[PDB]
């Protein structure tokens, strides 16, 4: 099967540069035109650059070019956008994409934020209720830059009654919450944890949903 | 540059409903144009290339049609699986352009909010934060309205609000409010009150705490 | 530039339910010179105002338009039950939208009529085991799914129009029934106009 994976997204200065990669494989990498399509945070897709097979030639919108360099290694099946001169109109979600007549097959993309904020840390407090065959805990994710952070529940375990609320910009930091429902009977018998992810700042850190120790 | 239209933002069917997608391009396109599938996880996969044609993968349900500027999609027989946003893309002339997307919400019958309300956590006390944090999760429709009470008197500013998109298996709406004050001022109450008011009652789901009875 | 209301002007104007949908974008409009060729006899709007919407600035406008008696006003409500607004024309409740009851004067003369009106008075799916009928309410924005089977003109008043599904649509069958009303000395119409807002553009402006 058709696989495209793009690494190398993450958090800018504004004027400053980044080169994006995306892995192709389960096909002739050098037999197919490839481009790049971003999404936006307004959820708005843009084609953004497209590279022959060859490539003997590249092809910009005007809105990106002379700045983006697509590039191509046909001997090591991996698909670059070097960015510079980078602007606040372009971070979004960048899709790595094989063309032609179409954009037939998408890679889960990689984000970008450009941004002259800061790098900041998450703090995680613990959701439990207060002092039904199913209760639903949660965690509070304060106080993080940039996005994205991953937010699992007994790493990957529970994902049946699991549902991340999106995050909330405010003062140049992100805040979201996570909540997650089990039986009545595993809680507190069994051990339930969130476990948050944020590799911009290479943090990670576990909390346990301990039941309110309220004395 | 070739605009892309989509003559809707937002369409809502029945499972089973045939449902169909609009498009329209700023000038001849002659039949170059591509439609796209995105699932809430924000996984883009093709589903019709030029206009009528079904890409490989994806179910028969799935068609196409129109011609010149004026284009379609369609939906027969809907399923769970197709809640998603779904966008037109014109091929004719540099630069590619995309439609801005309709999405797609899968009618449920009408589901009252699971209401949960937590205190702050002794870590956030520590470092001198007070917020509260009140779920409303798995309801439909999407609409709900949150009022917050504080010793009884309704508090507006210091919320923040969050709502999730169509859960892609049980297709209802979730939602997380939450009150942020400081340690100072959070100290200087007792009861703190969630009111969510949905149309599934006339009376609103009210789920509250104390400070000191804990 | 220039957003053309020509469409509506020339030909016979459909029926309610395939009621025709011009959609503007990138143009400049004058909604007040269009109105005025015609005698408008209501003109409600919801979540906007009249004078409003002949001023405003959009990323889009939709011009649905229609044969319509201006006797069945009533069921142009969402509030009714109605048939009209159940299986014919539902438009969107959450942009601003306008409905407006107009009659073509004897001065507007490239407007054709029709020989009468019709509107579908029952939409349903009767499923495989031929006994659960399925009434199928238009969703905002959206044709009936009985446009297929019924006829761009209703033949007869109390006309049932059937089709048999596919088990892909999951079998069993589409069933519609038209009603029909004696047309006017002059033709009435119906006019459905929505708007909506968006990231750009500045598109649909009223001309200056
Ligand atoms: C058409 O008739 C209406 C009233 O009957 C009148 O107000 C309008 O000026 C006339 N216009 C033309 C072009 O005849």
């Amino acid at each position: 099967d058709v696989k495209l994976v793009e690494s190398g997204g993450g958090l800018v200065k504004p004027g400053g540069s980044l080169k994006l990669s995306c892995a192709a494989s389960g096909f002739t990498f050098s037999s197919y035109t490839m481009s790049w399509v971003r999404q936006t945070p307004e959820k708005r897709l843009e084609w953004v650059a497209t590279i022959s097979s060859g490539g003997s030639y590249t092809y910009y919108p005007d809105s990106v070019k002379g700045r983006f360099t697509i590039s191509r290694d046909n001997a090591k099946n991996t698909l670059y956008l070097q960015m510079s001169s980078l602007k606040s109109e372009d971070t979004a979600m960048y899709y790595c994409t094989r063309d032609g007549n179409d954009y037939d097959y998408w890679g889960q993309g990689t984000t970008l934020t450009v941004s002259s904020a800061k790098t900041t840390p998450p703090s995680v407090y613990p959701l439990a209720p207060g002092s039904n065959s199913m209760v639903t805990l949660g965690c509070l994710v304060k106080g993080y830059f940039p996005e994205p952070v991953t937010v699992t529940w007994n790493s990957g375990s529970l994902s049946s009654g699991v549902h991340t609320f999106p995050a909330v910009l405010q003062s140049d930091l992100y805040t979201l919450s996570s909540s997650v429902t089990v039986p009545s009977s595993t809680w507190p018998s069994e051990t339930v944890t969130c476990n948050v992810a944020h590799p911009a700042s290479s943090t990670k850190v576990d909390k346990k949903i301990v039941p309110r120790d309220c004395g | 540059d070739i605009q892309m239209t989509q003559t809707t933002s937002s369409l809502s069917a029945s499972l089973g409903d045939r449902v169909t997608i609009s498009c329209r391009a700023s000038q001849d396109i002659s039949n170059y144009l591509n439609w796209y599938q995105q699932k809430p996880d924000g996984t883009v996969k093709l589903l019709i290339y030029y206009t009528s044609r079904l890409h490989s993968g994806v179910p028969s349900r799935f068609s196409g049609s129109g011609s010149g500027t004026d284009y379609s999609l369609t939906i027969s027989n809907l399923e769970q699986e197709d809640i998603a946003t779904y966008f037109c893309q014109q091929g004719n002339t540099l630069p590619r352009t995309f439609g801005g997307g309709t999405k797609l919400e899968i009618k449920r019958a009408d589901a009252a909010p699971t209401v949960s309300i937590f205190p702050p956590s002794s870590e956030q006390l520590t470092s001198g934060g007070a917020s509260v944090v009140c779920f409303l999760n798995n309801f439909y429709p999407k609409d709900i309205n949150v009022k917050w009470k504080i010793d009884g008197s309704e508090r507006q500013n210091g919320v923040l609000n969050s709502w999730t998109d169509q859960d892609s298996k049980d297709s209802t709406y979730s939602m997380s409010s939450t009150l942020t004050l400081t340690k100072d001022e959070y100290e200087r109450h007792n009861s703190y009150t969630c009111e969510a008011t949905h149309k599934t009652s006339t009376s609103p789901i009210v789920k509250s705490f104390n400070r000191n009875e804990c | 530039v220039e957003c053309d209301f020509s469409p509506l002007l020339s030909g016979t104007p459909p029926q309610v339910y395939n009621f025709k949908r011009l959609v503007f974008t990138n143009c400049n409009y004058n909604l007040t010179k269009l109105l005025s060729l015609f005698s408008v006899n209501d003109f409600t709007c919801s979540q906007i105002s009249p004078a409003a919407i002949a001023s405003n600035c959009y990323s889009s406008l939709i011009l649905d338009y229609f044969s319509y008696p201006l006797s069945m006003k009533s069921d142009l409500s969402v509030s009714s039950a109605g048939p009209i607004s159940q299986f014919n024309y539902k438009q969107s409740f959450s942009n601003p939208t306008c409905l407006i009851l107009a009659t073509v004067p004897h001065n507007l003369t490239t407007i054709t009529k029709p020989l009468k009106y019709s509107y579908i008075n029952k939409c349903s799916r009767l499923l495989s085991d031929d006994r659960t009928e399925v009434p199928q309410l238009v969703n905002a924005n959206q044709y009936s799914p009985c446009v297929s089977i019924v006829p761009s003109t209703v033949w007869e008043d109390g006309d049932y129009y059937r089709k048999q599904l596919s088990p892909l649509e999951g079998g069993g069958w589409l069933v519609a029934s038209g009603s029909t009303v004696a047309m006017t000395e002059q033709l009435q119409m119906g006019f459905g106009i929505t708007v909506q807002y968006g990231t750009d553009t500045n598109s649909v402006c009223p001309k200056l």
